[PDB]
């Protein structure tokens, strides 16, 4: 099924790869051979993490194994097989899961990008997506291989995941101090405003008060130049918040790479260059 | 004087009114910045208890 | 006894009734979501004579009234909006297949070239001038301290031939800024729109470069019913036919690559 | 710049600690471990000596703790302690020349009593020291004054309108963050609680503050420093006040928490009417004993090196 | 090839604009604008005028107060050496009453200055609140900014103010500095037992995320639907255009539905507003409600169990 | 500066004046901080 | 005078009220900087409580 | 020197009215920021438990 004006954009062609073999929709999603290959990984990933949830940490009868959502999780091997494919149900599982997921991840990037080309957009989605799936590798790829094992990258659980991070932030004893995280906490922060103040404006605009029409651009600009002396304007909020969310994921993609590979002592330590400056 | 040569030239480049301003606020900056150096170093002139004691004049 | 521990703790009833208010809210927006494109088209629609709306869950809200300021109309949400053939025809008589454009595919109006019917009247200011206008209807307007000015510039699509030249720069009188380059056509001098989206510069040579069409296509270029002013649906008219181009313009954006 | 700044290379020595996924892991700096390795350095023992003679105590005149030694071993134990305390300066730095029986200097009054410190961590406290035992370098290190002993530090002037923060200040003694500054004083010198998490989940039975919490942190903070860990070198983060899912060190660490409270109370304070004000911080109190001291960023002094067991001389009875 | 609409790159000025008029009773305006070719490379190059009512000038009044307690506190902390003040500025903070004073109104020199400090920086907040309400209405716009503002000054009240009441106890409050504040944060989670078990810390953080998800998205979307004027959100809203038609499509031929050029303003909206809600009912259970989420956690069987590999004995048990 | 040849002899001028008395006021205050406490 | 005939000519390159203006701050700044740089110090005057001791007159 | 036989001219350079606010405010802060010193310092005017004793007896 269409949008009532979709059909005459549902055009032939614009692939990357596949060709007329995948060149079709199914329901509103278009499929492509990207769509396949994502299917398929998806598939396959969610299905293993369906069979760990079977098994448990240790054999389906223990009291570990479990089925309840808050807890069923999948972690990495020990360190003690470094980069190699440790056995299946010693965390083998996790790292196929794991290729499974950067797998679809980028299946889904590039069908986005087949999407673009058909409907002849710019490409700014797509590229933005980009940017979580570099978090995502760097959380499991980049940094667990810097740091000379895979099992440095965070388990697929809930709230074991959380764990994860709670430990590894703790091993630096202050993580706040790390000033990466607070750039990265920083955006995440700010890109919350002005997604408020953008969602507040528009929706104030057009839909005003009874009694009045809706409202001119001349108006949006007056509103926050009234407010803070300054209006950024139509286009450029909609640049901003782009660029605050994506530097956001980039700044927490380098304040997790530096944590190990290039800085092992507590964060706050880290500020000691500072108060040793010859100043003072 | 000169550095040799044209280096009246020079100011067919460079801005001199951005070249002013700029080397006032440079001078500032250095000035400011070497007093704090000097202050936090051994060569303290304000904190040494010279010619005569101020805190413990004010205590007997 | 003074110790009977309750299992039912505060936290427990306010997860509860944030997931409620969760529901009810996810609900809502699914609501507003359904304000335009809605029913689908299906043939489970055509087949039963339209029998079959396609609405799905939630469902549609009742109509809501946009009041246009300055005598410009007033727009409702959802409505009823008149079929449009498709200008092209289906590459296999399966549903879900992609249809072929009928035609010169950039002439076509269907793709990337596709766009709506919006209103033949135009956008204004705050005060009620017509919103984009050039530089030439706008006299005050001026190219900001330190940027080329346009005006003059050598516009060149695709292929590298020369398409023709910057003879004028509409700007938004609302938010100041360049929304339009205008082109003096080489093959025909006729003057035509070109949006800002799908010009580069290239200040060092005064060229302004256009991926989107070939030299060329710059010939067919939809036209203004007036050259000192455009409406809305002279608009998404021209820019559709540049952004057609991005899959039509040659033999070869229509893809694969393996 | 805004210079950039502060950074090590990859890839870090690292060892896993808790189980794969929970994310209890140390990380490290092969390089500085190496440095530190060598900065650890334990001194060879002198060789062990026979005798097989009478005991120290009945061919001295001012033996009060060294009794029970073979008139050799005392020897050779007088040659360690030279060695290990105070090298520079050789005998005579504890001694009356001429007069080695003579009190008439403090630092044998001292040292004496530092022999009665030794030997009751030798001998009192394994569930801390465990094989390893200490010895005078272990503080000492060809040092007189522990390079790495403390004081109960004022922190930054005030006018005199307003008083201290008691937190909010650069100082590597809380690892550089900003709790408050002198964790010590109320947790190795007193005895305050450092407990302030809740055994319940719903609340009404827990008084812990929250600036209790913080004072906690920055001890933790101290803590870990001293034996240059993270920790997960103790806890589970997710359970800091869970003792089934800590570490064997979380254990160790706590007998070791009220050891230096002996240590600097029964010992160190003591000392502070015979000490000269060279050796007193601005309160009058004395240079005493923290985790550091000892320590020195390693989590077992001097990479658990065990010199004690070559020295008789320093165990209880 | 294709400008990607990052930077302007070619501007052009005109007269600035005094702004759409306001009624009579609304003040003047003040300042007179100028421009900057580099907010101008990339937006509204135009700077101010601002507008300042009775409402503005209370609110700027307040904060500033409120911004001197703190500052001239810090400098207080290092004996007034701006050397020092500089070195551990970061690290400098005005801590809160002490327990020992509950809520009662202490000394100058034992918290009174944080006391007032954050009496005068919550009464300049809640006043540049009435401010953007004022300003809103002069407009015949809607209050929907108000509506966030009220969400996130919510979170604020709950923070230093309410939560700290219901406790009885000002040191509950938080502290200004910027390692202080994060101190206080850190301390916070660990006093009651792991914060990350708090159901309602973890929604305002799938809200958190959910603002950089629906913004990333969005943006993006209205910069590839920008060459068909996209940007002008407020027609696309009123008369549909081929950008709000190929955004609807980019998102339903992806991930299988979608919204409208309307809707997702509010998708975007109603997220943002829901992280501090979520947020600031977290904060209001901890000690009130619940004192160790963790343990919570357990009682309700949503912590996770692990084999245990790594295990200490119990000296309080021996 | 869009100022003539003449206004900047004048303004030039009055600007001596006024900061030489400026440093005149600096160095008064500067002998009376000497007089009462000696720093140097 | 030790200066130039041609100084005031400087008039014609550099902005006067610039100047003016920012004088008048850059000397507020210093000079309250100073201050507080003496009050930092050994030649403070003020927290010591002569010559009646308002402190401990009617407080200690 | 006291004044320019023309140092009115300073307000054919100076706008009156911004003078005018600034005064008022610099003037105004300073006016505040020298009292919380004070406030701060032995010269406290409020805590001196002089002239009459308003805490009767201890605790308060
Ligand atoms: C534990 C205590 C430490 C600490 C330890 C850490 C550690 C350790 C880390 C962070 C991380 C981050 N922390 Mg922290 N952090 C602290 C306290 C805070 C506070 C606060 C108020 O106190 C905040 C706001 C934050 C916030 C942040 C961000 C700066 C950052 C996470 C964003 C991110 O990863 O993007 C990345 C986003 C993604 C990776 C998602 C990618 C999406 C992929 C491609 C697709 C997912 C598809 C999936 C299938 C979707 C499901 C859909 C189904 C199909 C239906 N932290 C505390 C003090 N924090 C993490 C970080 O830096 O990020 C790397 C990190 O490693
Ligand atoms: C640390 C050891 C000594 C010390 C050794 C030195 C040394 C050595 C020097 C100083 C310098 C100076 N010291 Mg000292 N100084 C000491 C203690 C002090 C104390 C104090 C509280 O005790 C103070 C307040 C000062 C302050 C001063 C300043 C008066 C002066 C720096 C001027 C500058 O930076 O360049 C500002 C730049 C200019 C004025 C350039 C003039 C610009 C021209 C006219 C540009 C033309 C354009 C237009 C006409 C005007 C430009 C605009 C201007 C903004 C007006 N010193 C300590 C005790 N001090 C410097 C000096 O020279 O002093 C004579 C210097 O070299
Ligand atoms: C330290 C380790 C703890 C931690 C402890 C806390 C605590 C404690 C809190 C959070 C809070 C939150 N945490 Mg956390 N948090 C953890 C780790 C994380 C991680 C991560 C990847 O690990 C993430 C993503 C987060 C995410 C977040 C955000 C989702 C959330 C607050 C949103 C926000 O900005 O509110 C901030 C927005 C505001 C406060 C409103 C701002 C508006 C005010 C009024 C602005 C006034 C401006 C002023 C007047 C301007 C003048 C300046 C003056 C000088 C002051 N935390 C761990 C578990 N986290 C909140 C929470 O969950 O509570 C339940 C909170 O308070
Ligand atoms: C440190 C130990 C001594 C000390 C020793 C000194 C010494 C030594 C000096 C001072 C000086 C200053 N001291 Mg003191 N001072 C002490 C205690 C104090 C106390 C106090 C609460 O106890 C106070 C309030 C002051 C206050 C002052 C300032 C009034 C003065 C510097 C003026 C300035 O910065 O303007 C900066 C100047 C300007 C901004 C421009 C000057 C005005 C121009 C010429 C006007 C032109 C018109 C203009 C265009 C329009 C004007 C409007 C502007 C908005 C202003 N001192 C302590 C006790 N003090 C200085 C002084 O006396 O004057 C030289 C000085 O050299
Ligand atoms: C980079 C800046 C921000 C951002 C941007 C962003 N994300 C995006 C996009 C963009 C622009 C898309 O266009 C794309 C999208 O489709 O929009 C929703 C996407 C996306 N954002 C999503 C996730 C996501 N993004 C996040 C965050 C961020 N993304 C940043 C905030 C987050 C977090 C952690 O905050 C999440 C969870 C997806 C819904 C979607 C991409 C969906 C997708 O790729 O689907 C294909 C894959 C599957 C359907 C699953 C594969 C099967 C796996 C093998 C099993 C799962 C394994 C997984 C590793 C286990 C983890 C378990 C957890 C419980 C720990
Ligand atoms: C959805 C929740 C998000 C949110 C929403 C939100 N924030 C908001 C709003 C909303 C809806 C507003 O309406 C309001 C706003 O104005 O938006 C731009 C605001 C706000 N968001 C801001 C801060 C803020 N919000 C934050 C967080 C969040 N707010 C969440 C992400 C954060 C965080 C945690 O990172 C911060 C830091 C403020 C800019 C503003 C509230 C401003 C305010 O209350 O002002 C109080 C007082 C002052 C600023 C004192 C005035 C000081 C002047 C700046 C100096 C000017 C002096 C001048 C020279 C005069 C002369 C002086 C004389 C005395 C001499
Ligand atoms: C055996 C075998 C064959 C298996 C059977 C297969 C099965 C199980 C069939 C089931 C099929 C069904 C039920 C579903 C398929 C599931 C699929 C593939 C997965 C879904 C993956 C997906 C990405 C889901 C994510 C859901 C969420 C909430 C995403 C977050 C994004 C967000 C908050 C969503 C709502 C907001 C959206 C969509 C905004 C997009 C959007 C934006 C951002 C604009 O800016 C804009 C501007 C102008 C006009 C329109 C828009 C617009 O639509
Ligand atoms: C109708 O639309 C609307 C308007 O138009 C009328 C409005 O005017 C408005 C009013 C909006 C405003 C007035 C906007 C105000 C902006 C706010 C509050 C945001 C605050 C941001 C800041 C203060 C800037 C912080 C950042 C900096 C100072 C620069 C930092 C530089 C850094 C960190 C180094 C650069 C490098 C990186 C970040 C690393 C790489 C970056 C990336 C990978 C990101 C990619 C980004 C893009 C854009 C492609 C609204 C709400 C609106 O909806
Ligand atoms: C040298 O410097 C000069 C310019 C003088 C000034 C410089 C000033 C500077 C640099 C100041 C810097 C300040 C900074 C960096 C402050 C940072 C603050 C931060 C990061 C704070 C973070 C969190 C703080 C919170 C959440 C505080 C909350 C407090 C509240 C909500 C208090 C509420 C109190 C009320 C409403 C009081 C009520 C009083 C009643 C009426 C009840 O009394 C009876
Ligand atoms: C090689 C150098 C040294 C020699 C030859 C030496 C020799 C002796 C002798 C012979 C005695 C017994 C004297 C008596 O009580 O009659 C004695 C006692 C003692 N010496 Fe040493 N000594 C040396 C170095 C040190 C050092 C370096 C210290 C302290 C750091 C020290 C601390 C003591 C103390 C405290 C006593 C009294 C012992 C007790 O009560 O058990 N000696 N020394
Ligand atoms: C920097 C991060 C650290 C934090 C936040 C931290 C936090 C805590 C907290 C909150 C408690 C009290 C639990 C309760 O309230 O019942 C605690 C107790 C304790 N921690 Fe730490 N800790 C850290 C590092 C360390 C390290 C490295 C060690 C050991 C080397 C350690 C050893 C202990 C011991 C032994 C106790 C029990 C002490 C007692 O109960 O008297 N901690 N820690
Ligand atoms: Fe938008
Ligand atoms: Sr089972
Ligand atoms: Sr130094
Ligand atoms: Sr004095
Ligand atoms: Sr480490
Ligand atoms: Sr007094
Ligand atoms: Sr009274």
């Amino acid at each position: 099924a269409m949008l009532s004006f979709e059909k005459k954009y549902r055009v032939r062609g614009g692939t990357l790869i596949g060709g007329d073999l995948f060149d079709f929709w199914v329901g509103p999603f278009y499929v492509g051979f990207f769509g396949v290959v994502g299917f398929c990984f998806t598939l396959l990933g969610v299905l293993l993490i369906v069979w760990g949830a079977t098994i448990g940490p240790t054999g389906p009868t223990s009291d570990l194994q479990t089925y309840n959502l808050w807890r069923i999780s999948i972690a990495p091997p020990d360190l003690s097989y470094g980069l190699r494919m440790a056995p299946l149900t010693e965390g083998g599982l996790w790292q196929i899961i794991t290729i499974c997921a950067a797998g679809a991840f980028i299946s889904w990037a590039l069908r986005e990008v087949e999407i673009c080309r058909k409907l002849g957009i710019g490409f700014h989605v797509p590229f933005a997506f980009s940017f979580a799936i570099g978090a995502y590798l760097v959380l499991v790829f980049v940094r667990p291989l810097l740091m000379g094992a895979w099992g440095h990258g965070f388990p697929y659980g809930i709230l074991s995941h959380l764990d994860w991070v709670s430990n590894v932030g703790y091993q630096f004893l202050h993580f706040h101090y790390n000033p990466a995280h607070m750039l990265a906490i920083s955006f995440f922060f700010t890109n919350c405003l002005a997604l408020s103040m953008h969602g507040s404006l528009i929706l104030s605009v057009t839909n005003p008060q009874k009694g009045e029409p809706v409202k001119t651009s001349e108006h949006e600009n007056t509103f926050f130049r009234d407010i803070v002396g300054y209006s950024i304007g139509a286009l450029a909020i909609h640049r901003l918040g782009l660029f605050l969310a994506l530097s956001a994921a980039f700044w927490s993609a380098v304040c997790i790479l530096i944590s190990g590979p290039f800085w092992t002592r507590g964060w706050p330590e880290w500020w000691n260059w500072w108060l040793e400056l010859p100043l003072w | 004087f000169t550095m040799n040569a044209n280096l009246y030239k020079i100011w067919l480049i460079l801005d001199p009114r951005r070249v002013l301003v700029s080397i006032v606020a440079f001078q500032i900056v250095l000035g400011l910045l070497i007093h704090m150096i000097v202050l936090s170093t051994d060569l303290n002139w304000l904190d040494d208890n010279i010619p005569v004691s101020y805190q413990a004049l004010g205590k007997k | 006894s003074a110790g009977i521990t309750h299992y039912i703790d505060a936290a427990q009833i306010t997860i509860w009734a944030f997931w409620l208010f969760f529901f009810g809210l996810i609900i809502y927006l699914r609501r507003e979501d359904k304000r335009e494109g809605y029913p689908l088209d299906s043939d489970r629609t055509e087949r039963s004579g339209g029998r079959v709306k396609v609405v799905g869950f939630p469902d549609l809200p009742d109509p809501k009234t946009f009041v246009l300021p300055h005598n410009g109309g007033t727009v409702v949400a959802p409505r009823v909006e008149a079929p449009v053939a498709v200008n092209a025809t289906p590459f296999s008589p399966a549903p879900g297949s992609p249809l072929v454009p009928n035609g010169d595919p950039m002439l076509s109006g269907f793709g990337p070239a596709a766009s709506p019917d919006r209103p033949k009247h135009c956008d204004l200011t705050f005060e009620g001038l017509p919103k984009i206008v050039p530089m030439r209807v706008a006299k005050e307007f001026s190219i900001a301290e330190g940027d080329p000015d346009p005006r003059g510039m050598t516009v060149v699509g695709l292929d590298g031939e020369v398409a023709g030249t910057v003879s004028d720069v509409w700007v938004d009188r609302s938010e100041p800024q360049i929304r339009y380059l205008e082109v003096e056509v080489a093959a025909n001098k006729k003057k035509v729109l070109l949006p800002i989206g799908f010009s580069r510069f290239d200040k060092k040579a005064r060229k302004v470069k256009v991926d989107a069409i070939k030299a060329a296509h710059f010939a067919n270029v939809p036209t203004l019913s007036n050259p000192d002013q455009v409406t809305l649906y002279e608009e998404d008219k021209v820019c559709a036919y540049y952004a057609g181009g991005k899959l039509y313009a040659t033999a070869e954006r229509a893809g694969p690559l393996l | 710049s805004v210079m950039l700044l502060g950074c090590e290379g990859p890839p870090p020595g690292t060892e896993q600690i808790g189980y794969r996924g929970v994310g209890m892991e140390n990380y490290y700096n092969k390089r500085q471990r190496a440095l530190s390795i060598q900065a650890n350095q334990p001194v060879e023992s002198l060789p062990a000596a026979d005798s097989t003679g009478p005991k120290a105590s009945e061919v001295y005149q001012n033996v009060q703790v060294l009794k029970d030694l073979s008139v050799g071993e005392f020897t050779r134990t007088m040659v360690a302690v030279t060695t290990w305390v105070s090298p520079k300066e050789g005998c005579n730095y504890c001694h009356v020349p001429g007069n080695w029986a003579s009190d008439d200097i403090y630092t044998k009054v001292v040292s004496r009593r530092m022999f009665e410190l030794v030997r009751a961590a030798n001998s009192d406290w394994k569930a801390h020291v465990a094989e390893t035992g200490v010895t005078c370098y272990t503080c000492h290190r060809g040092n007189p004054v522990p390079k790495y002993a403390w004081v109960t530090d004022p922190g930054p002037k005030y006018p005199s309108g307003l008083k201290p923060t008691g937190q909010n200040y650069g100082s590597k003694t809380v690892a550089y963050a900003s709790l408050p500054f002198d964790p010590l004083t109320p947790f190795l010198d007193q005895a305050n609680e450092i407990r302030i998490t809740g055994n319940a989940a719903l609340a009404g039975s827990n008084p812990a503050s929250l600036k209790q919490a913080e004072w906690t942190f920055g001890l933790m903070m101290n803590i870990s420093d001293s034996l240059g860990v993270g920790c997960t070198f103790c806890h589970n983060t997710r359970a800091f006040n869970d003792w089934t899912q800590s570490t064997p060190k979380r254990t160790t660490a706590w007998y070791a928490i009220r050891h230096v409270r002996d240590i600097n109370q029964n010992y160190i304070w003591p000392l502070n009417d015979v000490l000269p004000a060279s050796r007193k911080g601005p309160y009058g109190d004395p240079l005493r004993v923290s985790c550091m001291t000892c320590h020195q960023a390693v989590n077992k002094p001097l990479y658990g090196a065990q010199m004690a067991k070559d020295y008789p001389g320093l165990y209880k009875t | 090839p294709e400008y990607q609409n990052i930077f302007t790159a070619v501007q052009v000025r005109a007269p600035a604009y005094p702004g759409v008029p306001l009624p009579k009773g609304n003040l003047p305006r003040i300042g007179r604008p100028i421009f900057s070719y580099w907010l101008g490379k990339i937006g509204d190059a135009q700077i101010g005028p601002i507008y300042l009512g009775l409402t503005g000038t209370l609110s700027i009044f307040f904060g500033l107060v409120a911004i001197s307690i703190i500052g001239f506190n810090m400098l207080a902390s290092v004996h007034w050496d701006v050397f020092q003040f500089l070195k551990h500025f970061f690290w400098l903070g005005l801590e809160p009453p002490p327990p020992q004073y509950g809520l009662r109104i202490p000394p100058l020199s034992e918290g009174g200055w944080w006391l007032m400090a954050g009496l005068f920086l919550t009464l300049s907040i809640l006043l540049w609140w009435v401010r953007t309400y004022k300003r809103a209405e002069a407009l015949g716009m809607s209050q929907h900014l108000s509506w966030a503002f009220a969400a996130a000054i919510f979170f604020y009240l709950v923070l230093g103010f309410i939560r700290p009441v219901m406790m009885g106890s000002w040191a509950k409050a938080v502290p200004f500095g910027i390692f202080p504040h994060l101190d206080w944060t850190a301390a916070f989670s660990i006093r009651y037992g792991n914060l990350y078990y708090n159901p309602f810390h973890m929604l305002s953080i799938a809200f958190l995320y959910g603002s950089a998800l629906l913004f990333a998205m969005h943006g993006a979307t209205i910069l590839s639907v920008s060459r068909f004027g996209g940007d002008r959100e407020i027609d696309q809203i009123t008369h549909r255009g081929t950008a709000a038609e190929r955004a609807a499509l980019f998102w339903r031929w992806t991930m299988g539905f979608n919204v409208t050029m309307e809707s997702i303003h509010r998708w975007a909206w109603w997220c943002a507003v829901l992280t501090v809600i979520t947020a600031g009912i977290g904060i209001l259970l901890s000690g009130t409600v619940v004192d160790n989420w963790y343990l919570w956690a357990v009682k309700h069987g949503m912590a996770p169990a692990y084999p245990e590999v790594v295990t200490a004995v119990n000296p309080y048990e021996t | 500066t869009g100022l003539t040849d003449d206004e900047a002899k004048e303004f030039h001028a009055i600007f001596m004046q006024s900061m030489y008395a400026w440093f005149g006021l600096v160095v008064i205050a500067h002998l009376l901080a000497w007089l009462y406490r000696p720093w140097l």
